[PDB]
Formats: structure tokens, sequence, C-alpha cells
């Protein structure tokens, strides 16, 4: 595993970027394989989110990283949530890829986002993507 | 002018439904 962050980006890459991986891993491929048929079946939410927030801009990035902290604002975190919070930016990417600077801002920081909105030892303390990707077979 | 908040609460929306499945007998 690449570390958190790390994987984080590949996952927007993969499933925001629609950018195939090359190379196969046994927990982050299955996941990005879930987290896109997420957005798919649940592309109607999120643009509902997204109808009038004006988000194409450095500015907007801010605040859709903010957007991930104020899900676990209540100190609260599952793999539920954990998923939201990813399918979210990769949904993110994919509005922002026709736009070369934009995205990869939104790259730059968002990763972090996500990772901090799950909560670090949250993570860790479940099991990481193992215990993700678990969730994902028994839910999706 | 803020949006930040409504869209965190539209995500846990959305994590309800999926926790929903998760503790489907
Ligand atoms: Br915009
Ligand atoms: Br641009
Ligand atoms: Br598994």
């Amino acid at each position: 595993l690449p570390g958190e962050v790390l994987a984080i980006e590949g996952i927007f890459m993969a499933c925001g970027l629609n950018e195939p991986e090359y190379l196969y891993h046994p927990l982050l491929s299955p996941i990005k394989l879930y987290i896109t048929g997420l957005m798919r079946d649940k592309e109607s939410l999120f643009e509902a989110m997204l109808a009038n927030v004006r988000f194409h801009s450095t500015t907007g990035i801010n605040q859709l990283g903010l957007s991930m902290l104020q899900v676990s604002g209540d100190g609260n975190m599952n793999w539920g949530r954990a998923l939201a919070i990813l399918t979210f930016g990769s949904f993110v990417a994919q509005k922002l890829s026709n736009e070369p600077h934009l995205r990869d801002f939104a790259l730059a920081v968002l990763p972090a986002y996500a990772y901090e909105a799950i909560g670090p030892q949250w993570f860790r303390a479940r099991g990481g993507w193992r215990g993700l990707k678990a969730y994902c077979t028994q839910v999706l | 002018e803020q949006w930040a908040r409504e869209i965190g609460a539209q995500l846990r929306r959305m994590a309800d439904d999926l926790n929903a499945q998760y503790e489907r007998r």
C-alpha cells in the first residue's frame, strides 16, 4: 500500500478521472470498482448537492474540502460516511477534469481532506482499506 | 453564501442509506 493520502488520490484518479490503473491491487482495485458503481447509482443525489454550488475555482475547492470535514463534525465515523466522502471526492474530480489547473489543485488538497474527514486514527483502528473492502462486499 | 454544511448533511444522509443496507437482516 502506498500511504493513505496517496491511495485516496489514486482513488480519485481511477474513479473520478476514469484513468484506469495499470496494476491491480487486491484491496484498492475492488474498492475503486465499488466507488465507481456508487457514483453511477447515486449520480442524481451528487448532482443535487452541487446543483447551485459554484465550486469550479480554488475557493470552491477549499469549500469542497470543508464539506468533507462537515461530514464528521459530530465526531462520528463509519465506513458508510467514509464511502460517501471518497465517492464525493471522486465525483468532484470528474467535474473538474476538463479544467487542468483546478483538477490539479483538487488532487493536491482533497485527498488530505478526505483522510482527515474520515479520521486517521479511526481509519487505522478499524482495519484500514481491508476494513473498507469488507464493508463494500457486504453492502454493495 | 456558505454551502459546506448542507453538503455535509446530504453526505450524512447518503451514508445512512448505506448503513441501512449493512444492517439489513
Ligand atoms: Br462554478
Ligand atoms: Br483550469
Ligand atoms: Br473483502
